[PDB]
């Protein structure tokens, strides 16, 4: 089971450095090449050089000389990108790939790390339950997460036992704090006589809170 | 093929069609393991190098110099040559076999292989119907096998470059994805195929028997292996692919139905079964068939655990070559001297560090 | 540098129909085969190899992804289109030493028209008691993308504040969704007591709004 793990959302000064790693499992390392990608707001992806393990062998892009460094592990069968004094421009995912010699293109990838360069400082979440409002039929009941940096906010119903119904909206920045928030429509039947809990995590602020959505 | 009353045109000619053979597919690999720069200067030197020690042969079973420890010491690595080319001819049968076998069941690419239902691979459906027939020769009656497997071949290299060879850069010592450095530290490796490729005293002083003769035969010879080893390493498509992916038979860094190699394969394939017995004889003459199966067994074995064309022939080469090409010869000279010291001490340790650098890894 | 020219920007296909995406590239890109590559990638999810080469199907796609062309011309086919599709869609080229990308596709899958399910939703007291009041007010699962929520304080259009976030096309229903949350101040939530969550859509000429009094 061909598998490329990367390194986990860095939140970097403008200025500073950050390394990013790639565990592979699954292949010989050395029989194959790692490459790395670079994809920015929507739409935009850019070759950044990548490196045959067998001969150390790198190749850049020459937008990227100067930027990026490669490096592998041949031990660890881990790849490693280095990005050095990064500006707003390089808040980008990054992504892990994997080559063997034209027989094929990119045909494994990596669950991808996302840089975001900034200096505003990591502030820990305000989870605040929305309650229901009368009912009829089915009612959707809802979770406001409020004022967090950096991005990475994992947001989950009932431990996760409540996937299906559910409306995880994506994050926006109202100065330089981002909101929130997800919905979840269950039946008449199912609310209010069941437990069903907001759980957010902010990692980056060692942040584990839950919420239960009550009628008052 | 491999190692082993003239007008001189004709004897420059012979001396040729004899180095010429199977040995040439592994040139390629060669320049890449040592990087091209570096490896170019290793083809000249290396020509140069065994062509003195060839005339020292020629000025010479000898080793009464030695008598007992040398009567025996030049049987062992003559029979080194020898049974290591029987090994060759093995795996590189079984690999043109199974492609014009694969072939013929019912394509211009480059291929990097991946290193290791049609159950057409094998070595041990060829040891059957092919052991017997070094137990009797008249396998010579098909020299012209030789010449036009090697014309075909050669033919063939011209034509493929031909179509898709514009493709170098150098980075001197740094790599790149694509490029191998000009200068890499695995120039050793190169040397050992050389030796075993550049041999033929063993056999040089019954062919001359019939100087300048000789300069000019190892001149074309080691001129014939600087061309197929250069189109190969520049005509490999490397922005697309790397030239890494130098196979140390550049036949294999091509499909199982490359309708032109096959061709080549298969004029390959009918030149080199035509002389594999020979060296059975050869290897006895040098008593049940216990011998002469072994090197047959010996065959079967290898292709079927360790296949490497390269590794095997820098390994023989360098072994035989250490005595039957650096060392020897320049003891049977300086010993028949009852500066120059110096210069053929080196020879001598450039031999030795030719198989302890094959050691190094 | 190969520059690759992909055509549709953003491309609308109907469930079940033919989408046809196209790839120029300035140069050859065909070495002794064709060296283009076409990729699919769905929102935040690493991008996924459909077929390599060119025309070649990667172990595990559907056949229904189908690729052709050869030295500048290529295109990539999806002969049956699935809501399982609804994604942005690359090209690659591996053939010089400086490898390029293209201006990627984004396929919208067009579904049946449905109307949002509105929801409106008071300030938590828990929030209250720390200060500020913000209404939420989630629109889910509707077609098509486009749609205005117009928050009203007292009938008073407020514009000043609101905050919203959309959601990818269901890999499912092929549908949208949006969060709408109008932040107020503890204070000035306390001065009004209408709120109103009016959306309009292309499914009701009338609004459909829901509303609460503060008390």
């Amino acid at each position: 089971q061909i598998q490329l793990v990367q390194s986990g959302p860095k939140l970097s000064k403008p200025g500073a450095t950050d390394k990013i790693s790639c565990a592979a499992g699954g292949y010989s390392f050395t029989d194959y090449v790692m490459n790395w990608v670079k994809a920015s707001p929507l739409k935009g992806l850019e070759w950044n050089g990548s490196i045959n393990t067998s001969n150390g062998a790198t190749t850049y892009i020459s937008a990227f000389k100067g930027a990026g460094s490669h490096s592998v592990d041949s031990s660890a069968s881990t790849a490693a990108q280095q990005l050095s004094a990064l500006k707003a421009a390089d808040t980008a995912v990054y992504f892990c790939a994997r080559n063997f010699r034209g027989n094929g293109a990119m045909d494994y990838w990596g669950q991808g790390t996302s840089v975001t360069v900034s200096s505003a400082k990591t502030t820990a979440p305000s989870v605040y339950p929305l309650e229901v409002s009368a009912t009829g039929s089915s009612v959707t009941l809802g979770c406001l997460v409020k004022g967090y940096f950096p991005e990475p906010c994992t947001l989950t119903w009932n431990s996760g036992s409540l996937s299906s119904g559910v409306h995880t909206f994506p994050a926006v920045l109202a100065s330089d704090l981002y909101t929130l928030s997800s919905s979840v429509t269950v039946t008449s039947s199912t609310w209010p006589s069941q437990s069903i809990t907001c759980n957010v995590a902010h990692p980056a602020s060692s942040t584990k809170v839950d919420k239960k959505i009550e009628p008052a | 093929s491999h190692e082993d009353k003239n007008p001189s045109i004709v004897t420059i000619f012979a001396i040729w069609n004899t180095m010429m053979g199977t040995s040439i597919l592994s040139i390629p690999w060669g320049i890449k393991q040592a990087g091209f720069t570096l490896g170019i200067i290793i083809i000249v030197l290396m020509g140069l190098l065994t062509l003195y020690c060839c005339y020292r042969v020629l000025k010479s079973v000898c080793k009464y110099y030695f008598g007992g420890f040398g009567k025996w010491s030049s049987l062992v690595f003559s029979l080194v040559s020898l049974i290591g080319a029987m090994v060759v001819y093995w795996v590189l049968m079984s690999n043109f076999l199974f492609n014009t076998g694969k072939f013929i069941f019912n394509t211009e690419r480059v291929i990097c292989p991946y290193p290791d239902e049609f159950d057409h691979w094998w070595s041990k459906t060829n040891t059957i119907p092919f052991y017997l027939i070094l137990l009797l020769s008249f396998f010579a009656r098909f020299t012209f096998l030789g010449t036009i497997s090697v014309i075909y071949l050669i033919f063939l290299v011209t034509y493929k470059a031909i179509q898709l060879g514009f493709h170098l850069e150098f980075h001197w010592f740094d790599s790149s994805m694509f490029f191998v450095p000009e200068f890499r530290t695995l120039f050793p490796q190169l040397s050992g195929v050389l030796t075993l490729a550049f041999f033929i005293h063993n056999c040089i002083i019954t062919l001359m028997k019939n100087v300048r003769d000789l300069s000019l035969a190892y001149l074309l010879v080691g001129l014939t292996y600087l061309y197929v080893g250069v189109l190969i390493f520049a005509a490999f498509p490397s922005p697309p692919l790397s030239k890494e992916c130098i196979e140390p038979n550049f036949l294999d860094n091509f499909p199982s139905s490359d309708i032109l190699v096959f061709v080549a394969r298969t004029f390959l394939l009918f030149q080199m079964t035509t002389v594999y017995p020979l060296l059975g004889y050869l290897v006895r003459v040098q008593h049940v068939f216990v011998l002469n199966v072994f090197v047959v067994g010996a065959g079967v074995l290898m292709a079927r655990f360790y296949p490497n064309i390269g590794s095997i022939i820098r390994y023989s080469g360098a072994l035989c070559g250490l005595a039957l090409v650096f060392v020897l010869p320049s003891l049977i000279h300086m010993v028949s001297l009852k500066t120059s010291t110096l210069f053929h001490g080196f020879l001598i340790l450039l031999g030795v560090a030719n198989l302890l650098g094959q050691f190094f890894m | 540098d190969i520059l690759l020219t992909q055509s549709p920007e953003s491309l609308s296909v109907v469930v079940g129909f033919y989408v046809t995406i196209t790839s120029q590239a300035s140069n050859n890109i065909t070495t002794y085969s064709s060296f283009i590559f076409w990729y699919q990638q769905k929102p935040g999810q690493a991008p996924k190899l459909l077929i390599y080469d060119s025309s070649t199907l990667e172990s595990g796609i559907p056949g229904r992804f189908s690729g052709s062309g050869s030295g500048r011309d290529f295109s990539l086919t999806i002969a049956p289109n699935q809501p399982a599709c609804g994604a942005t869609y690359e090209d690659l080229q591996v053939l010089i030493v400086v490898r390029t990308f293209g201006g990627g596709t984004k396929l919208e899958i067009k579904r049946a028209d449905a109307a949002p399910t509105v929801s409106i939703f008071p300030p938590s007291s828990e929030q209250l008691t720390s200060g500020g009041a913000e209404v939420v007010c989630f629109l889910n699962n509707f077609y098509p993308k486009n749609i205005n929520v117009a928050w009203k304080i007292d009938g008073g259009e407020r514009q000043n504040g609101v905050l919203n976030s959309w959601t990818d096309q269901d890999s499912a229903d092929s549908t949208y969704s949006m969060s709408s949350t109008l932040t107020l101040t503890k204070d000035e939530y306390e001065r009004h007591a209408s709120y109103t969550c009016e959306a309009t859509h292309q499914t009701s000429t009338s609004p459909i709004v829901k509303s609460f009094n503060r008390n």
